């Protein structure tokens, strides 16, 4: 007569700028986008930390600047744009200053377990980037559709 | 034969000018753990939409 | 600070943010210790640590914490148990007039008061600088396992 | 998958963590508690522990 069939499909493992583990993490609010837009899976820089008030002004990485933290994916604070999720100018940002997060990567080869993380001028991971960080790799290395993702371990500055 | 071979619905009201429908997705994973574990993976979700007139 | 504000910004020896703090409760005081100011660990007797005010040739361990039940005299007296902020973000005492560079490693001297920045290893300066009485108050980002006592 | 393959320390290697005490996961061997090949291990990467000396 006929032969029945059964199929299978698996979900993806990660998404850009998504918390990877339940380990000890520290997400800092009270940060503002001073200028421009900040992607969910990119590092940020601290333009200025107000003394009396406490708000820290946050921008995108440029040449010769110290990275601070990675943006965090949220369904409420973030604004959907460019067929993606971004943080708009003049809005609060969830910055993770410690923990394990899924970054955006421009490299092509899997990294070692314990080694320094090098970013480029854009703020995305690159195997031979110029900007130097104190963070270390964690091991995860996957890809969501056509986007490459890498896991990093963040240390407080 | 156009209404005969294709379904007909009634959702829209007379005064409406447009409509919209959405889809969704999810991601995630799991691992083999031990007794005293603080390391557990997480999950999330997405969504899109389209329009008409 | 001061006038034109409903509330005074901060008081020394108190935590500023609720982000991964650690407070040791098994400590004993050898001399008079004021809120703020780093402390040393002279020795350990049956589990507890005997802490003193910072002196010359000693590695700082933590910042004294303000409790309104243990100490009813405005300072920690001799032979009294005390809380020490081994890790976290606390308001300290300084002898400066201008805020140093951001994320700069601070230096300690005298009775645990900050004398200046431009250090090589140790704790870092967070974003905060307020006026108190006649002087200023600095915010210190305390991290455990930061100062290692030198080998003899 | 995300599992880490841990081993015992040898010559010229960087330590990662210290195994801890659990009455369920560990298996008694050589009159002591021990972790065997395979299965899951509890390694602490931060805190205070009583190490062998």
């Amino acid at each position: 007569a006929q032969i029945n069939a059964s199929y299978q499909r698996d979900m993806a493992i990660a998404l850009p700028g998504m918390v990877a583990d339940t380990s000890k993490y520290n997400i800092d609010g009270a940060c503002v986008v001073n200028e421009g837009d900040v992607l969910v899976g990119a590092a940020v820089q601290v333009v200025q930390a107000q003394a009396v008030d406490g708000h820290k002004l946050v921008k995108a990485l440029t040449t010769g600047t110290t990275p601070y933290g990675v943006a965090i994916r949220s369904h409420w604070q973030t604004v959907n744009a460019q067929n993606q999720m971004i943080y708009e100018d003049g809005g609060a940002i969830n910055v993770m200053t410690s923990g394990r997060v899924w970054m955006l990567s421009k490299s092509t080869e899997a990294p070692t377990f314990g080694s320094a993380v090098k970013l480029d001028v854009d703020g995305q991971e690159k195997s031979d980037g110029t900007i130097e960080t104190t963070w270390t790799y964690a091991g995860g290395w996957t890809k969501y559709k056509d986007i490459q993702l890498v896991e990093v371990q963040l240390h407080q500055l | 034969s156009a209404l005969r071979v294709f379904p007909v619905t009634t959702e829209l009201s007379p005064t409406d000018k447009t409509f919209e429908y959405m889809t969704f997705d999810k991601v995630g994973t799991a691992q083999i753990i031990a007794d005293y574990t603080d390391d557990l993976p997480l999950v999330d979700a997405l969504g899109t939409s389209e329009f008409g007139k | 600070a001061y006038e034109n504000l409903m509330l005074r910004p901060a008081c020394p020896g108190n935590l500023s943010d609720t982000s991964t703090y650690n407070i040791d409760g098994a400590c004993v005081a050898q001399g008079d210790i004021e809120f703020g100011s780093a402390v040393q660990v002279v020795g350990i007797v049956d589990g507890v640590k005997v802490v003193t005010a910072l002196s010359d040739g000693g590695t700082p361990y933590g910042i004294a914490f303000r409790s309104q039940y243990e100490h009813l005299s405005g300072k920690i007296l001799d032979g009294e148990v005390c809380n020490v902020v081994s890790h976290g973000r606390v308001w300290a005492l300084t002898s400066l007039d201008e805020a140093p560079s951001l994320f700069s490693k601070l230096q300690f001297g005298s009775g645990g008061v900050v004398t200046g920045g431009s250090g090589y290893a140790g704790w870092t300066f967070a974003g905060g600088f307020v006026k108190h009485e006649d002087g200023y108050i600095i915010e210190v980002r305390v991290k455990q396992n930061a100062f290692i006592v030198p080998p003899p």
